């Protein structure tokens, strides 16, 4: 005869939708300074003989971790200068040219500072995408729906990693099988308690600074018969690109209410050049046909071509990213149709990202000269409707960025209590 | 925790002492301090209802422990060699999971049975 | 010789004030996405041989429903559309009439939009009971005490019921007794988890959708020898009441700041008819018998008469009460002095309901057509001051509206150690 | 929990193992999720007294118990079978309600010179 | 042979750092309804044959009282009425006078109550510290920085004592030595839960209601040779003073903004004084020769001389502290150079206090005829840079008042689990 | 608690049960609410820290405990009565402080090679 028993321990593991906390390793906008210190000792624990099913454009990291950096952005900026003041009629002209570049405004305004008492006229400039015209006569683009906050410059946006760990009872699997595509079984799956490296860098049609993907390359997608679903590519090896605004504007400190500083471009000292975008074409080329030739490996010896977007605003048709206080917007139809390849980029002030109904956010200028040199790692791919596939860069959700690193991560709950039978009487 | 899930049943029978371990800690003002806190009184609620449910067992502070219950063949008919040397612990709850319900039930009923057979006195 | 002997849950209850949590079944202003699934598994315990004392109207639970209920409207309203733009000078005029009906007029003001630029006129209607005339010339009646918010339209505050529980070690007995009058003691007495039903219903003079009594009809009062204590009626059976504000009127969407959009009345097309109330004349006589009969069994053969409000204000002296989406406010003189009786109600837009110095609250209005059909199940009676006894509807306290449903509730702190005597040694 | 209430102190002595059971469960962002919370810390709070209150006496772990100390006759002088089968628990803790603290004062002490006669080891 | 034995409770304490809640005995702005009763019941526990060391001027919760007390200021503050709209340009021009007190304004400007409607002239009295002139025209001091929100009158800001007690598993550990001057060790030290009087009294140069020393004077300083290094002094004896303001001022109910009221001086009915401190100068002389004596006790012989404060703001220079709903500050000069000393005091209004950027407060006037009885148990003195030391009274930093109460506290977790060897086998 | 902190080794032996008592209580909404709510947060996660620690040994329940590991001469080799008449528990830690996280892992695997000798059935 045999007798149940009670193990307090044995290796069991259910499913997911738990909490995370955060942990920082050694100011900026996601508080560093309020996540646990990271005991850094990266440990893990290889599961030997074991395997699972993943199931990556639909887990719950992603999702936790972009509600999150919303509810950190949104909550940093709830402190800073207002903007309703800054709203009245603009009374603008062009600015001096040289050189063929319309782009910028020189605009003229009555802010209220003292209260029932005289205002200054206070020129300022302005971005042709920041203005609207009220037929001279502009607005702010974005004072027709929602009033924004500009974001102090003491704080600084630029992305520093996070690392996301797992309370007590809760382990985060991690696949490292180097060929996995992001969906179904895996072999050789460790256990961990904090994820390695993810920066959240906000960007489209282009990951920077991301994390490379390993031997080959991978696709990533939904349902690859469904049309609007997006698609993802890691890249073997990352592209450098190195994108530069050459211009020397100064930052006008300007009143508006009391304890209410706005800051506006002051003028451009030099010459008036273009933003733009650098990317070595011999390496780009390279990486396009080792991607496309990984693609028509997925599909029965189709020819693929690649065209730009079809439609959409400047937020999803330009690849968007965030420069070292700046916002960038290029239109890279140049890559998609020893010598470099130049992207020409407009550079963006109030801006809706993560595109919601009641958010904008003034980004104050930064004293001229900058540059950013980072690696295009990742590609946001879609298809749309004869015996051709057209993809196109495509952005919209931008969940999809934080999935391109989560992609190897679940979370479960042990189940300590086993029970199994045994010769043991009482 | 999670070690030899992929070793044999017998052979996990052995290493299930990392698992008990590090229950209460890990492997070793909105913006996060709420979030650790929640995970905090998670992960102590978590070790309570492990810690209730060993108690209104005859396993209250064991590691091991034995029951006077034997089951039914109906769950399972397998061998016990077969069980202890050439599957996990997972797929052995996968089998079992449509009936750990009612061995619970069955645990605490005998166990109160136990109880009052030991309350004569 | 005896041992003293240390039993772990014994049955003993001690006594209350401890805090309850929220649980909703299967949006609107009492959040139901923010309490816990009730498992309904309606489940009870009888505790045969027991007696115990209730104390109705001191109870705990009405005081933390109230006081939670205030904390959910007052931070569900929170983040909508405030009203300080809104308070200009308001040149008015009488709208156009047909038949005898002033109560509406046709006010016309300056906005402030887009800050330091033209100013619509931007007309619109309101009722003669959210004007005073500061002497043509009138003004919002609650812009001398206090400002509001407009409650948003895309959240309904139309009741559904909530279900309140109690946490572990804490239980809610309820006393079964069909004549229970509120306070004293009552055999049959079974145990709970969650609550019954209790809709957080808002009315006066008149509880609407409530919970039937059983039986015969019971009396509650603290001391009925005492005036300033209210008094409640339950009801054998409930009478039915169907009230219907027969208008089709227009919603004007105007803005008023950046992102505030304020939603006032447009124009009435149709004819101008009167809000009005409905009641089976028979039905109510005969529960009026019933009732006043049920009071004669409480008084030494005393003759007792009916007489409405004497000087309160339009929240008290009417049947107040919340339709759906409208504040409707009922002369019911007619009541209490096969042929339907019909009660003239006005309906009311900035109202101060619950009675807070700081608070009101702007009510967008619907689109026409709106009817309200529901149960009188309760009477708040109150007696002032020869050989005769008056009894007027009577409001004021919020609270007792809940009281009349929570009335058959306590919660009770377990006490599992118990201490008794055997032959054990050790 | 609360079962036998109305039955007799030895009726009720009987069927004691459910408010044992039913003590970290049930009967089975301000709106409501802080009420939750704190409820919830206040559960484990209370479960918590109650098992430190059973551990620094002899009956950690145990739903029955005994002790070494006979009480004064001054509490009670009622008669056994009077007391286990006339009677409830209520107003016989309402009985012993005036004396309840001398108890446990003299449990705890007698839980420590149990011990330090024990740890002569 | 001897094994190794667990004990649990052996009595060994680590350091510091944790958190310490409040504790109020039987409104104001700390607030007394949001902390746990003290249950009085003065009990402590002598460790007899211990010693450890303290280091006063760097402890815990020092820190911790003074961020809490800012936590609660600047959140009972948080829902009074703001003060935007009063900025307007101020006609001001002089009071009427009889005796040589200028130092009060009968300014008149323009207040927004109604929007978009007439507005108020509006008279009001305001201190010629209160006001900057914008060269007839004069503004409120504080709207060139910061808007802050005058303290509602209906709290009080009048300090009752406050009790900060430890959570289970921390101890405070106090040191009774009479002659401990802060740092290094002392014996005779006892343990307590919750700390004994400590009321949170905000004062410069002149420590008000505090607890005086023993036998003799002490000095605490963190490094005598250091000279930016504040020091503090006890008082055998407390030194009585007694300060008035001899006016009967008039309190205007004002509007501004619908809902908000503002209250300003009305007018002064009687005599024009001088508001002024008193102190005994026998009792004053007679301590400043002790104190003296004591702390040329601390130097090889040398004479010490006492000079005023150098060049500092008006919140450090002066005696500043506060009344019953007044803000004085007191030129010391007289005392540092059966008859009186008066000290002539400047009453101010809105204040910065705890010099904060981004925050002042309104103080709204008291009914007139207040008067302060007090004693002077502390003082704040600091030296700069012959073969001579120069004292000045020296504030800036507020955590010093504070650490003249808490000088004799520490917290330290319990650790009790102990290992030790016998003669025990398993 | 804080006792005998000031007498012996020995002494402080006898009179360690106030501080395994007072460890639950006391010596018996941003205004203060989450500051006593963090506090008591704290107090349960100590309390429970030390349950852990003495569960996984083989004192889970015992103020007092022997174990079956004898130390190395290399920590300490004063002399018995020496060490328990004449100081205190402080100076004892702060000798052994540089060796306490090695007698732990020494306790705890001490404590599995009891179990698995005693699992044998
Ligand atoms: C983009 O790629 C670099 C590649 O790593 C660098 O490789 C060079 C030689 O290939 C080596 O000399 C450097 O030490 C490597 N590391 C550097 C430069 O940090 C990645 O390291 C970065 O992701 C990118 N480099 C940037 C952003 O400068
Ligand atoms: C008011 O009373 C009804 C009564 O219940 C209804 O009774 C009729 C016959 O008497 C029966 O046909 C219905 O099924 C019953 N239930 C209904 C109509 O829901 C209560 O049910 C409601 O509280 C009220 N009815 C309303 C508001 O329509
Ligand atoms: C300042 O000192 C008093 C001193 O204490 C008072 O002493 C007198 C006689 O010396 C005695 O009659 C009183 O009862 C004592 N207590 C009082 C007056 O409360 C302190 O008690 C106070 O800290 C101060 N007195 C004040 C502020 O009135
Ligand atoms: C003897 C007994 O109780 N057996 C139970 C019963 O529910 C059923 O026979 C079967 C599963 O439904 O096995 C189990
Ligand atoms: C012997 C003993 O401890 N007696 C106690 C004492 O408190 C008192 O004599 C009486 C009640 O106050 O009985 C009990
Ligand atoms: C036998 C044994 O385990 N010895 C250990 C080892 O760490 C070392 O020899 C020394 C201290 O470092 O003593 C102890
Ligand atoms: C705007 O700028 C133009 C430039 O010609 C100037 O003439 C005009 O007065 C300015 N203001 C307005 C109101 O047009
Ligand atoms: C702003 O102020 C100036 C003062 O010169 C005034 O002329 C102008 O009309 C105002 N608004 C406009 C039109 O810019
Ligand atoms: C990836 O890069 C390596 C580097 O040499 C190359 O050999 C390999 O062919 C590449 N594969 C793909 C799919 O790009
Ligand atoms: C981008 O490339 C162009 C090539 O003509 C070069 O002139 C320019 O300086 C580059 N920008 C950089 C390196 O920022
Ligand atoms: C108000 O309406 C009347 C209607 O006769 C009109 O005459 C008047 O101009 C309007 N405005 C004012 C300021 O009266
Ligand atoms: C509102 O604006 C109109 C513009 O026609 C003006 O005539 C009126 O006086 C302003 N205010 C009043 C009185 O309604
Ligand atoms: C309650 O209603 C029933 C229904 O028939 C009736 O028989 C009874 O008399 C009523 N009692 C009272 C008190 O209204
Ligand atoms: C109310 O009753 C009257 C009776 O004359 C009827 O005309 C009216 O339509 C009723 N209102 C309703 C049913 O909404
Ligand atoms: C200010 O007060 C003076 C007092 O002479 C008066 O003459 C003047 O009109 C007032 N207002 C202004 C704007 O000066
Ligand atoms: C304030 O309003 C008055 C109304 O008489 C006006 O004369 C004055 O100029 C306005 N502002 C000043 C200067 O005080
Ligand atoms: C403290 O006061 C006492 C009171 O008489 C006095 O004897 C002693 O000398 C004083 N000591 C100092 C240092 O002031
Ligand atoms: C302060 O002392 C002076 C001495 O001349 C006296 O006249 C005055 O009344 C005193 N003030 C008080 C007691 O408030």
């Amino acid at each position: 005869n045999l007798w149940v028993t009670v193990y307090y321990g044995v290796p069991v593991w259910k499913e997911a939708k738990t909490t995370l906390f955060c942990a920082s390793d050694a100011h900026n906008v996601w508080a560093t300074h309020a996540c646990v210190p990271t005991d850094p000792n990266p440990q893990e624990m290889v599961l030997e003989n074991v395997t699972e099913n993943f199931n990556m454009w639909k887990n719950d990291m992603v999702d936790q971790m972009h509600e999150d950096i919303i509810s950190l952005w949104d909550q940093s900026l709830k402190p800073c200068v207002k903007l309703t003041p800054l709203c009245v009629t603009l009374n603008c002209t062009n600015v001096n040219v040289t050189n063929t570049n319309e782009e910028m405004k020189n605009c003229s305004f009555n802010t209220t500072t003292e209260i029932r008492d005289k205002k200054q006229k206070e020129y300022a400039l302005f971005y042709r995408l920041d203005i609207v015209p009220l037929n001279s006569e502009y607005r702010l683009i974005n004072c027709n729906t929602s009033t924004c906050t500009q974001i102090c410059p003491k704080v600084s946006f630029d992305p520093i990693p996070i690392h996301y760990c797992a309370p007590a009872g809760y382990a985060i699997l991690k696949c490292n099988n180097k060929t996995f595509n992001g969906t179904g079984p895996c072999n050789n799956v460790s256990t961990v308690q904090c994820t390695h490296g993810i920066k959240p860098v906000v960007s489209t049609q282009l990951l920077l600074n991301g994390s490379l993907a390993e031997e080959e390359i991978i696709i990533r997608s939904e349902n690859l018969t469904d049309n609007a679903k997006t698609i993802i590519v890691h890249l073997n090896e990352s592209v450098e690109i190195n994108c530069t605004r050459p211009n020397n504007m100064t930052r006008k400190s300007i009143r508006i209410g009391p304890g209410q500083t706005f800051y506006a471009l002051g003028d451009i000292i030099g010459d008036i050049r273009q933003p733009h975008c650098n990317i070595s074409e011999a390496k780009w080329n390279k990486t396009l046909q080792r991607v496309k030739k990984k693609l028509k490996e997925h599909f029965p010896n189709k020819t693929i071509k690649f065209a730009p977007s079809s439609g959409g605003d400047l937020e999803i048709t330009t690849h968007s990213f965030n420069c070292r206080g700046e916002f960038f917007y290029c239109n890279t139809s140049k890559l998609f149709n020893n010598s470099t390849i130049t992207l020409p980029c407009r550079i963006k002030q109030i801006i809706n990202m993560w595109q919601e109904v009641g958010r904008c956010m003034y980004a104050p200028p930064i004293a001229g000269n900058i540059t950013c040199k980072s690696n295009i790692t990742g590609l946001l791919l879609t298809r749309d409707g004869n015996n051709t596939e057209t993809f196109r860069p495509g952005g919209g959700d931008m969940r999809d960025n934080w999935r391109s690193e989560l992609y190897k991560y679940k979370v479960v709950e042990i189940k300590p209590l086993g029970i199994a039978p045994t010769k043991c009487n009482r | 925790f999670l070690g030899a899930a992929g070793s044999t049943m017998g052979a996990a029978s052995n290493t299930l002492t990392v698992q008990a371990r590090q229950l209460l800690s890990g492997i070793v003002l909105g913006v996060w301090g709420f979030k650790q806190l929640q995970a905090r009184v998670l992960a102590i609620e978590r070790y309570l209802e492990v810690q209730q449910l060993l108690g209104i067992w005859g396993c209250s502070g064991k590691l091991i422990c034995c029951t006077a219950v034997p089951w039914n063949s109906t769950w399972s008919n397998k061998t016990q060699e077969d069980i202890w040397d050439n599957m996990t612990w997972m797929q052995w709850d996968r089998e079992i999971s449509n009936y750990t319900d009612t061995i619970y039930r069955l645990l605490e009923e005998s166990q109160f049975q136990q109880e009052i057979n030991e309350k004569d006195n």
